């Protein structure tokens, strides 16, 4: 059940082939380009700072404008 | 990927090779997840803004997004939902999404007074966003419509649930 | 002091929320406003972590 | 002058009604200019975030241990500076001139960044991206059902805001 915790899965995809920063977080070599790519997954509490919410209210309250995408 | 759902799981190298052998279209699946999650902030804020401009009273003194506490909580919820959907796309099924996210959520909103119609619109916007990023409407060009319909279905499960 | 102007544009033609914060114009200019304020610009650590998480996942 | 005291305490300033009508009579293309400002300021968060992100994806070493955006403190300061710059550019566009932009934001900024070791080329890319975003939003060529404004021609305003961004890049590099 939903446990009112706020926690959600935070996924990071690193397609970092050719990256000069060396892999060191995963521990199972395959000798292919898969060794330079990684999926990271954590369970983190999602929080939105009331400062952010205030700035978002400032962007939203015009009630007219938008991004490029989207119907009106 | 189940010990997470508090050490992070790191899946690369041979573990990633096997992961991609154990799921449908592993490479495309990870590109689709990458394109949603890397745009999650814009998706969350665009969906909440659209819900609000369509119904401005949500930030009037009588609306459920009025005050920073409520606006922040709402943005948080939209992000939580988007992240659980993204995990459902990563894992190729909706079990964690339905059980740990949706099971019991609608009654909670009913207790709090979170309006069903606004949530419906917000979710619909996040769906349109994710489908547009998966179908790209950085990667090799091709056809990702299957994964797009899959994530569409996970959003549709959210919509049905709440 | 890390302050910047914040501009809020209210094209509220047809809006039921009565003006109050602001001479009338006898026209739709009575339902629209431009607001400007000097506000300390600040960014939380969470936005920085989100921009970081998003930047790492699109670079190659 | 009602805006002068603003962009120099805490209490705001509110321009509506007859004052708004006359302000639009005193500045070039008042309605269009207000639309352009509204489209920049309502997307400010995505513009700043996307510009810093693009700066970083072109040169990842900026968030390497030795990069100038490394750690949350430095990243937050970089996003903050980008937002400051975009806000001053938006005020220059609202006013129709660069006086406040040059005097209270660009003055000494190059020497400050030189002393902090803030890299000129990364700053240049970030601002350049913010410029491209702002021009795209002013020249917005979207369908009417997906456009927030009456369809017309705003290439002049786009050129003007591009000039303000050019003043930024010329001053801080
Ligand atoms: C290439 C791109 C990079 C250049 C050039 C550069 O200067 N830095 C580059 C990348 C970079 N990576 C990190 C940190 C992380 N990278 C990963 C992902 C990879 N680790 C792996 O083992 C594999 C494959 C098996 C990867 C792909 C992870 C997990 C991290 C840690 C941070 C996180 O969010 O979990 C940085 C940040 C600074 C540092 O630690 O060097 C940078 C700049
Ligand atoms: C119409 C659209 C609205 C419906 C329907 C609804 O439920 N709420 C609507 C609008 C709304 N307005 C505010 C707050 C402010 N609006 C203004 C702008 C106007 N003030 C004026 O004097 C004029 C005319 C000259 C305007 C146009 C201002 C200044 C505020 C206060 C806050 C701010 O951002 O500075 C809200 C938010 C809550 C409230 O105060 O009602 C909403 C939802
Ligand atoms: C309120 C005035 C208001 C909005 C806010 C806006 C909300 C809205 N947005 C869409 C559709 C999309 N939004 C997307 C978001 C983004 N695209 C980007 O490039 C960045 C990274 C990100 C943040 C802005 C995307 C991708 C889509 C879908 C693509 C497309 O629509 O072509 C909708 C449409 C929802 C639907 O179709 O039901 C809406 C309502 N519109 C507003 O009116
Ligand atoms: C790094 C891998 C990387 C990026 C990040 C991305 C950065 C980038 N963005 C542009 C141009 C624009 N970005 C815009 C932003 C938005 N559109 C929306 O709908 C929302 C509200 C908002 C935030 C996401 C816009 C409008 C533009 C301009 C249109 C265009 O296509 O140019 C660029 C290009 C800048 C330039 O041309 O110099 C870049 C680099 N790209 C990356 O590679
Ligand atoms: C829909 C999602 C997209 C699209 C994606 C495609 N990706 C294709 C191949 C491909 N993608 C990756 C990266 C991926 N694998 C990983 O392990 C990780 C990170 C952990 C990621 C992000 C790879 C490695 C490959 C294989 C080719 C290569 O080596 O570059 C692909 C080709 C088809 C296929 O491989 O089945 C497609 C179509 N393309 C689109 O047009 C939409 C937008
Ligand atoms: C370039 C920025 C745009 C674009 C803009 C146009 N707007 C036009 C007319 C117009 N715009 C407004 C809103 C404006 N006036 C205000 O007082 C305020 C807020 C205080 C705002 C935001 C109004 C009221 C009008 C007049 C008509 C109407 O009532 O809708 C316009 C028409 C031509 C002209 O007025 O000279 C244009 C072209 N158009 C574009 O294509 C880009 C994206
Ligand atoms: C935003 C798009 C919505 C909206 C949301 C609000 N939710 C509020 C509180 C709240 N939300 C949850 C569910 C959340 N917690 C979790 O742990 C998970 C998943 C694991 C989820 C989805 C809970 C449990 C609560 C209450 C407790 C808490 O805040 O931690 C909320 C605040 C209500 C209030 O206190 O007035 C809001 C505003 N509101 C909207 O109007 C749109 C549609
Ligand atoms: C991000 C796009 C940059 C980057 C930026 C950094 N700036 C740092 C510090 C800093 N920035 C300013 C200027 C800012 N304050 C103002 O009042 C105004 C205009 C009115 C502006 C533009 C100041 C004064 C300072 C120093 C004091 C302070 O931190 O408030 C900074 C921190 C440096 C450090 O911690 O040593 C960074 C990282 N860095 C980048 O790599 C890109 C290009």
């Amino acid at each position: 059940g939903m446990d009112k915790s706020a926690k959600a899965p935070a996924i990071t995809i690193f397609d970092h082939r050719g990256c000069s920063r060396a892999p060191k977080e995963s521990s199972a070599k395959s000798g292919s380009q898969d060794d330079e790519m990684l999926v990271k997954v954590a369970s983190t509490k999602v929080t939105v700072s009331e400062d952010v919410a205030a700035k978002k209210l400032q962007e939203f309250i015009g009630f007219k404008e938008k991004g490029l995408d989207g119907s009106v | 990927f189940s010990r997470v759902v508090s050490k992070a799981a790191y899946v690369g190298g041979a573990d990633l090779q096997a992961l991609k052998k154990f799921i449908s279209e592993g490479n495309k699946r990870l590109d689709a997840v990458n394109s949603i999650v890397s745009n999650a902030s814009c998706i969350v804020s665009d969906a909440v803004s659209g819900m609000i401009c369509e119904n401005p009273s949500l930030i009037s003194p009588s609306g459920n997004c009025y005050t920073n506490r409520r606006m922040a909580a709402c943005l948080r919820d939209a992000e939580i939902i988007l992240r659980y959907v993204s995990y459902a796309l990563l894992s190729g099924d909706s079990s964690v999404l339905e059980d740990r996210c949706l099971n019991g959520l609608k009654e909670t909103y009913s207790s709090l007074g979170v309006p069903a119609n606004g949530n419906a619109r917000a979710v619909s916007i996040m769906k349109a966003c994710s489908v547009a990023f998966v179908n790209n409407t950085s990667t090799p060009q091709g056809d990702c419509s299957g994964l797009a319909s899959e994530v569409a279905g996970y959003f549709d499960k959210v919509t049905s649930a709440i | 002091s890390a302050k910047a102007p914040v501009i809020t544009i209210f094209d509220h033609r047809g809006c039921s929320r009565a003006p109050k914060e602001y001479s009338k114009a006898s026209g739709q200019d009575d339902e629209m406003m431009v607001k400007a304020q000097s506000v300390k610009i600040a960014v939380s650590d969470g936005v920085a972590e989100s921009v970081l998480k998003d930047s790492l996942s699109v670079m190659h």
